[PDB]
């Protein structure tokens, strides 16, 4: 219980890092699409709303 | 006519004219003579990059001036950044001449591209116009596309060049769309300190078209600095490019883009500080969080250094965020000066290890202490300086960066920086943990047949000018800031 | 499945060549990089054009493995029956180093094996392990840098995540034939569904 | 105005092929046949459809031509302003012409312009 | 110094429709040759737009340079691709195109909600002194020459260095 | 409020209901004031600014003169219409002398347009 | 007049070019869509110079420089395309995902 | 109409020296520095009010003085005549504080400025009042 908190922190850090590493794909089209979705989100946030 | 007005203004860009003359002389000698000699190319690259600093230091005390009809601003802020670019090129030439020569390829073209990227990085540092804030980083980005694919035969370099060219055509066109929006809704003004006045003259300083320009400019610049989801171009390019060019693009690209971001967010965009402050805060928090978390799950050294760079850029972004009042820009430098030595040393060790070994995987770094204790010691010192470990440059740089953040009331940013710095120890310690394995069964045959050889080599001098800096600048962090708070 | 791998663009074209070096053959046939005794600085001999770091090219192009981790469940019998698989890994991948994770009883089976480098004891049957022991084993697997990991244990979500955090290029496992193994194949490179809830029934 | 004549002339110049096509369509007969519509291959039956795939070293002059077109485009405004200004623009464009000459020399020596 | 009003607006609408058709042909054609030929229509329409506004030199520069670029593009697309492939003909639709269509539609809507909300004629009447030409410079190309030679000296040589280095890199990379 | 000229011209042209006569007369007055202020730009031979101003004010007047007929009483509504037509003709001449620019003829048409619009304001009151 | 419509078209071009930049399964087509995006930017610059800069012509000069940069990119690639086709004999960019 | 609320204390009043162009000015503080140079970038502080003494703009709102190239028509004609001088108006000197009354024909004219999204920043035919303060000539380095 008490020792599960720091080891749990490490395990969750490892899992989230692996998930973010593996979730993209490594293809150039995916890179461009993810690079442009956040531009669209920023434009909708700071101009529309 | 007189050829004088340009002649007196042409002496202001004399350090860049020295680079242009060295470039032309190198190209002419390469074309004229059939035979190729390494020492002459070394001499011309060095004497081009040590005479620009000689002329720039002679121009330090001179009065600030805007020359070429509102096209080039010389003051205290840009001179330091131009000196940083020149230092990066000077410490990257020995990294490149050995590496490209051992690949049996033409080297005069590589030196030409490096010199042109330096020339296009010095112009970006002071670029007091909107056309030359586009042309100068296109003197850098195009050479970066020509580089990082100069290998021309590895199946990794072609894909890296594809990704770099496509993603940097995606950026630097959003940036120019933002430039067009900023130029249109201002009254046809492009000089940096003349469009806030133009915005008031047209009374469009609160127009919805100004928010589009700010967002597009911030996106096009955060591509080059690579914080936050504009980071995906970095690791692949860093994983599939030759090591000297990627070290250059790690230190030279961030300096020029940091200078452009500081001169484009403060001079022409001070009226809307509450928007790009939030944009940079998001861009920095996401950068540290998603550059330090992914770096601990890396099996390749260059890709891990890529995630490292996109993590350390978020610390520097805090210097822009706090502003010039609570130091700020004086904490961008005195950390970028640190960061240059940190990354160039940790890349010089990688260059030597790969050349003598022939690998990039981290698992082949086991047992290097038994073979080459000096190289293992230097790489460990560079990585510990990268992690902000106490007696090395990164620790004092980070506490300088966090003092101004706390002084400006940015508790969230400093807290995220400290937590990500704690996360940023597991890597920069994993490599050392490999380096100190005495288990012969876990030692890869890549380092078992390792010959250090009884010669010094150029990279050893280049990183001995560096490892002794990242450790012995820790007392000299009072001499540096008094040169960086003097600028304003 | 389209929603997972966007921009798929099918498989590779038949005329793709994947470069010249580190393209065909096995691991023991690579001629570059080779020793350069005439180099005064100890640098190796590298081919024209190619980048200096070439050892990482074989994993991406040819799919070479150098360190393999076989997490074999069961006791003496299952670990003994896994011997032809270990010999198959050694034959298919020359120069590979194979490490085994198994129970206390199964670790003694690999005393008479000539192919295993390390044999490690880990309580695989415990569904709620000690956090310190689990973290130590996971970090050990991460620090060995396995190219591929194979699991004969029927993997649910937890075992799939444990194999996922190993940083292995290939994650291959047997999975539960029931509905409790949903989402395990997302975290594994390859999945096998046995004919029963007990793999030793075969 | 000096440019409405340009637009009218462009419209007429685009209309002329349309008129020719319409006149040919309403005058010439159509007598299509499967032998007539076959691609001409000097009598013999064509093999696979066209396509040549030149070598790169042959078509490397085009990359020189792209740059040289930009250089010759940039040289025109300087020539338009050569008389209003003085030797300043002469010194300015001398470097442009010298860089053009150096690039031509590089393309000549490296074998890009060799066939 | 313009065309008649209705003629100007009709030309704007017609060239805009042609530009839309060309761009849609670019982004919907499988063959790089067909999409390049649609790109040429886009280039011609954009040059006509430049002629429409006031740019009689920028239109000619666009025509020359971009016509060279498309000719080179067609040559290198012929040389670097498979058989002529008239059967390819509007590449298939995937989910990965459908999501990006929505993203680009959102981006275009965000831009057009700003363009349609900003009074662009109001800015023109505020920049009065920026529209008082020098009476001696009758030729517009003469003004563009003077302001290229004097106002922009540093980019004028930077672009020369850029072109030289780009030529060298193109020769070095593409050589066999 | 401002009632016009506060968004893009195409949006107010195509996606707005239009102006009431009580705002149309005010737009007539503002157009007359802008025409009076255009003299300095006419004297500096800035034909592009003048042609933009003339086209925009024409596009305003074609709606405003038509919709301000209600405020004119019946005893003058024909004569006012004549004046309106006269103004249009004058502006057309001004158009013809800013595109294909001339100095003397554009100034003549400018004075004629000023007189015609002053008569139109006199009719509208 | 309806000059602002040009701006609309430019925005459309940008978005279309952006779309063509992402769904590109041929890097020559990606280069062409890069030219499309730069052309939209140039359209914005030219119409803004017409609107506000009838004397200085800063937008026209910037358009010339953007055309120069676009041609420099069009010279650098397809030379990069040439290297890729010489080494891999394939152009489809989404099929190359070795670095990931 | 689209006035951003900024609370600022008023400046001392004056008698306005009207000139031929219609501009009114007074010298609250006569600067002891260099007069406003032609074709030069200068930093000044201003507080732009409408008629009826309602402030719509201020360089103190943005926190730093505005930098403009004076003498070459990059601002409204009233501001250029007030700062750079000419036509009976002496040029302002560094450190000088001057009040200005710009008539509509010297300002934005009968056309509203800053019109977007259903409102405009400056109405048509508005007389503007400027409490300009010549902070100095632009320099690359601050003290
Ligand atoms: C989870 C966020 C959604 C996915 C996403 O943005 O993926 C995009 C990437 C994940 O994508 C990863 O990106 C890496 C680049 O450093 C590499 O390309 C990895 O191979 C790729 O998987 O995540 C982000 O960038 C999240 C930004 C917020
Ligand atoms: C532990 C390491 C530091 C030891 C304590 C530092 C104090 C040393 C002497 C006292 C002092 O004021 O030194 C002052 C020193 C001198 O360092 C700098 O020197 C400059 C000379 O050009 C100027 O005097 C600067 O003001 C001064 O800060 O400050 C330091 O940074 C101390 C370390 C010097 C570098 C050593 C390597
Ligand atoms: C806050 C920042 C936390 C960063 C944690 C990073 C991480 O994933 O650690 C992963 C490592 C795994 O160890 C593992 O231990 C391995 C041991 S061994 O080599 O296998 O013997 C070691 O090699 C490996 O590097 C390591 O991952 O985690 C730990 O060892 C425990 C760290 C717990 C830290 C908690 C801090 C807060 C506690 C109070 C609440
Ligand atoms: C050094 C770089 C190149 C030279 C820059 C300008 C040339 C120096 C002389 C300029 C004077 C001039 O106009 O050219 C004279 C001709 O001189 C030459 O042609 C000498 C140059 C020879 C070769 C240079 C060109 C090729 C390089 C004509 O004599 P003038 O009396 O009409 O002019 C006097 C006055 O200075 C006008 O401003
Ligand atoms: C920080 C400085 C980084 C740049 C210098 C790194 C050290 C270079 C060095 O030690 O000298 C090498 C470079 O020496 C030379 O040959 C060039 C001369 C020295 C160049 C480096 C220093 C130049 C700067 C000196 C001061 C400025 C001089 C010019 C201005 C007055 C040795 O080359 P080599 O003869 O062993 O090369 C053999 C070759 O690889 C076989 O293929
Ligand atoms: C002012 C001009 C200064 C020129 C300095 C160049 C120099 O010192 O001469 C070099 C070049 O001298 C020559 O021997 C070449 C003939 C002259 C080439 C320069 C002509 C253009 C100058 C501009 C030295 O040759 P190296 O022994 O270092 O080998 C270089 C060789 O070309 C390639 O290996
Ligand atoms: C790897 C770098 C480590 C840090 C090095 C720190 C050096 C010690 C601290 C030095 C503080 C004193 C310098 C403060 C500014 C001096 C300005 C000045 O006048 O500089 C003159 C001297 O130039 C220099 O040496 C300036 C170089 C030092 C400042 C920049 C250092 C590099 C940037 C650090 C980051 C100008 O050159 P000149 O020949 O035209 O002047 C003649 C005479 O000396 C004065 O009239
Ligand atoms: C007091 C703190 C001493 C340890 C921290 C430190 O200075 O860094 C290194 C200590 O550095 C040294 O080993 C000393 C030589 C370099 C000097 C660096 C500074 C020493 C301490 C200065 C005062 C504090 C630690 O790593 P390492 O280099 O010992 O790693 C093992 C190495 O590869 C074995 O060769
Ligand atoms: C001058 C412009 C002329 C008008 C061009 C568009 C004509 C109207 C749309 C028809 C579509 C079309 O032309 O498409 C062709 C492709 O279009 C082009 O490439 C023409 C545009 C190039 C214009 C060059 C200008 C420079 C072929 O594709 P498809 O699906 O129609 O083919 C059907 C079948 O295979 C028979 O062909
Ligand atoms: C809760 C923790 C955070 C998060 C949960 C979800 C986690 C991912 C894990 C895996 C990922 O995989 C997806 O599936 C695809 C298979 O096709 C991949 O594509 C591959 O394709 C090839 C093998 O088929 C490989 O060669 C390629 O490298 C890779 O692209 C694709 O990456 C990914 O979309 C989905 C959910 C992450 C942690």
């Amino acid at each position: 219980i008490i020792d599960g908190i720091p080891n749990g922190f490490g395990v969750t850090s490892f899992f989230v890092g692996e998930g973010i590493k593996y979730v993209g794909g490594g293809r150039i089209s995916s890179y461009l699409f993810w690079y442009l979705l956040y531009v669209s989100i920023f434009l909708f946030i700071f101009t529309f709303t | 006519k007189a050829f004088h007005l340009l002649l007196f203004d042409g002496s202001l860009i004399f350090p860049e004219c020295i680079l242009i003359f060295g470039l032309i002389l190198l190209l002419m000698i390469d074309s004229t003579s059939d035979q190729k000699d390494i020492p002459w190319l070394y001499f011309i690259s060095s004497t081009s990059l040590v005479m620009s600093i000689t002329a720039l230091l002679f121009r330090w005390r001179e009065e600030p001036m805007i020359s070429f009809s509102g096209n080039f601003q010389t003051n205290n802020f840009n001179e330091i950044f131009q000196f940083l670019i020149l230092l990066c090129s000077t410490l990257c030439i020995p990294l490149s001449v050995e590496y490209i020569e051992c690949t049996e390829m033409a080297l005069t073209e590589f030196l030409l591209f490096i010199l042109t990227a330096t020339l296009g990085g010095m112009f970006l540092c002071g670029a007091n116009d909107l056309i030359t804030i586009f042309v100068a980083p296109e003197c850098f980005s195009l050479c970066s596309y020509l580089l990082s694919g100069y290998t021309k035969k590895d199946v990794r370099s072609n894909e890296a060049t594809t990704k770099y060219l496509l993603m940097g055509g995606a950026s630097s066109s959003i940036l120019v769309h933002g430039f067009s929006w900023l130029y249109g809704s201002s009254g046809g003004e492009i000089e940096l300190q003349e469009i806030v006045n133009g915005l008031i003259n047209t009374q469009m300083y609160n127009s919805p078209g100004i928010s589009i320009a700010l967002i597009f400019i911030t996106v096009g610049i955060g591509f080059k600095l690579s914080p936050a989801p504009s980071h995906q171009w970095t690791p692949d390019v860093y994983e599939g490019s030759p090591t000297p060019v990627v070290a250059f693009l790690s230190v030279t690209s961030k300096v020029a883009a940091s200078a452009s971001a500081t001169r484009i967010f403060d001079i022409p965009f001070y009226f809307s500080s509450n928007e790009w402050h939030l944009l940079l805060e998001i861009l920095a928090i996401l950068s540290m969080i998603l550059g330090n978390l992914i770096a601990i799950t890396q099996t390749s050294m260059k890709r891990m250094l890529a995630y490292s760079s996109i993590g350390q850029i978020g610390y520097v972004i805090i210097g822009i965020i706090v502003g010039d009042s609570n130091d700020g820009y004086a904490s961008m430098i005195t950390y970028m000066l640190f960061y240059i030595s940190m990354n160039l040393g940790t890349f010089a060790c990688i260059v030597l290890f790969g050349l003598r070994t022939g690998t990039d995987n981290i698992r082949d770094y086991a047992g290097l202490y038994t073979k080459d204790p000096f190289l293992a010691l230097s790489l460990a010192l560079c990585l510990l300086s990268l992690g902000g470990l106490p007696p090395l440059a990164g620790f004092f740089g980070k506490i300088y960066l966090f003092w101004c953040g706390w002084q400006a009331g940015l508790y969230f940013l400093v807290l995220i920086g400290l937590l990500t710095s704690v996360l940023s120890i597991y890597y920069y310690l994993k490599i050392i943990k490999l380096l100190m394995t005495g288990r012969n069964q876990e030692i890869t045959p890549h380092v078992r047949n390792y010959r250090r050889s009884p010669l010094r080599s150029k990279n050893s001098i280049e990183f001995s000018m560096i490892v002794c800096v990242i450790a012995s600048t820790i007392p000299g962090i009072s001499m540096n800031p008094i040169i960086t708070i003097a600028q304003d | 499945n389209p929603w997972l791998d966007l921009f798929y663009d099918g498989e590779d074209e038949p005329e793709t060549e994947y470069g010249s070096m580190f393209s065909d053959g096995k691991q023991d046939e690579d001629p570059y990089p080779r020793d350069n005794p005439e180099n005064p600085y100890g640098f190796l001999k590298f081919p024209q054009g190619y980048a200096v770091e070439m050892a990482s090219l074989g994993s991406k192009v040819r799919g070479d493995v150098r360190r393999c981790c076989c997490v074999v469940s069961g006791g003496v019998y299952d670990n003994l029956l896994f011997f032809p698989a270990i010999q198959l890994i050694k034959d298919r991948y020359p120069g590979v180093q194979i490490d085994i994770i198994t129970s206390a009883r199964g670790k003694q089976t690999y005393e008479m094996n000539k192919n295993v480098r390390w044999a490690t004891v880990y309580d695989l049957d415990d569904n709620f392990p000690d956090p310190a022991e689990y973290t130590d084993m996971l970090g050990l697997l991460k620090n060995r840098y396995y190219d591929m990991v194979l699991s004969t244990k029927l993997a649910g979500l937890g075992h799939a995540a444990f194999l996922f955090m190993t940083t292995a290029r290939d994650r291959v496992s047997y999975v539960y034939p029931n509905v409790n193994a949903a989402g395990a194949g997302l975290l594994l490179s390859e999945t096998f569904t046995p004919d029963s809830m007990n793999l030793s029934e075969g | 105005y000096e440019y409405d004549i340009f637009w009218a002339f462009l419209i007429i110049s685009s209309v002329i092929p349309i008129l020719a096509f319409l006149f040919s369509g309403i005058l010439a007969p159509i007598s299509k046949g499967p032998e007539k519509l076959s691609s001409y291959e000097s009598g013999i039956e064509p093999m696979g459809d066209a396509w040549l795939q030149f070598r790169i070293r042959y078509y490397m002059f085009a990359l020189v031509f792209v740059v040289f077109d930009v250089e010759t485009v940039f040289l025109y405004p300087w020539a338009m302003s050569f008389d209003i200004l003085g030797v300043s623009v002469f010194i300015e464009a001398l470097i442009f012409v010298l860089i053009l000459i150096v690039g031509l020399v590089y393309a000549w020596r490296k074998g890009a312009l060799e066939w | 110094m313009d065309l008649p009003g209705p003629i100007h607006d009709f030309l704007l609408v017609f060239l805009g429709s042609g530009l839309i058709l060309g761009a849609l042909g670019v982004v919907l054609f499988t063959n790089p040759i067909f999409s390049a030929f649609s790109l040429g229509l886009v280039l011609v329409c954009i040059s006509l737009f430049y002629i429409l506004a006031n740019s009689h030199f920028v239109a000619s520069a666009q025509l020359l340079i971009y016509v060279g670029a498309i000719n080179v593009l067609i040559i290198f697309s012929v040389m670097f691709m498979s058989g002529p492939e008239y059967d390819k003909k509007f590449q298939l639709w995937t989910v990965g195109d459908g999501v990006t269509s929505l993203v680009c539609i959102s981006l275009f809507v965000s831009l057009i909600s700003t363009i349609l909300n900003t009074s662009w004629y109001g800015i023109i009447w505020t920049t009065k002194s920026n529209q008082i030409l020098e009476q001696d410079l009758i030729n517009a190309s003469q003004q563009i020459g003077i302001h290229l030679s004097t106002d922009f000296f540093l980019p004028f040589e930077l672009i020369s260095i850029i072109l030289l280095v780009s030529l060298i890199g193109a020769i070095a990379v593409a050589r066999q | 409020e401002f009632k016009w000229g506060t968004r893009s011209f195409i949006w107010e042209r195509f996606f707005e209901p239009g102006l009431s006569p009580e705002d149309a007369v005010s737009r007539i007055k503002n157009t007359a004031e802008g025409l009076h202020s255009l003299r300095h730009m006419l004297e500096t031979m800035s034909w592009r600014y003048v042609i933009f101003y003339i086209r925009l004010k024409q596009a305003y007047l074609k709606q405003d003169m038509k919709s301000a007929m209600i405020m004119v009483p019946e005893g003058r509504r024909d004569d006012y219409s004549n004046a309106a037509n006269e103004l249009v003709d004058n502006m057309a001449e001004f158009d013809y002398y800013v595109r294909t620019p001339k100095v003397y003829e554009s100034y003549v048409s400018y004075e004629k347009t000023l007189k015609s619009i002053d008569n139109l304001l006199g009719f509208l009151a | 007049m309806i000059l602002e419509h040009v701006l609309v078209l430019s925005a459309f071009l940008f978005s279309i070019g952006i779309y063509g930049l992402v769904t590109s399964r041929n890097l020559v087509r990606a280069l062409m869509c890069l030219e499309l995006i730069l052309n939209a930017v140039n359209l914005n610059f030219v119409t803004f110079s017409d609107f506000f800069d009838s004397r200085q012509l800063k937008g026209n000069i910037f358009s010339i420089f953007v055309i120069a940069i676009a041609a420099a990119e069009a010279a650098i690639g397809p030379a990069i395309v040439s290297s890729i086709y010489r080494n891999r004999k394939s152009i489809r960019i989404n099929q190359s995902n070795l670095l990931n | 109409l689209r006035v951003e609320y900024y609370a600022t204390t008023a400046e001392p009043s004056c008698e306005l020296n009207l000139v031929r162009s219609g501009l009114g000015y007074c010298d609250l503080v006569v600067g002891s520095g260099v007069p406003a140079p032609y074709n030069t970038l200068i930093n000044v502080h201003y507080t732009a009010r409408f008629s009826d003494e309602t402030v719509f703009d201020s360089s103190y709102k943005r926190g730093r003085p505005l930098t403009m190239r004076i003498g070459v028509g990059k601002v409204i004609k009233g501001l250029d005549q007030g700062i750079f001088g000419g036509d009976g108006v002496p040029p302002m000197q560094v450190g000088g504080k001057r009040k200005l009354r710009i008539p509509p024909h010297l300002g934005y004219g009968p056309e509203p400025a800053g019109c977007f999204s259903g409102d405009c920043n400056v109405p048509a035919n508005a007389t503007l009042l400027y409490d300009v303060t010549f902070m100095g000539v632009y320099s690359g380095n601050r003290a």
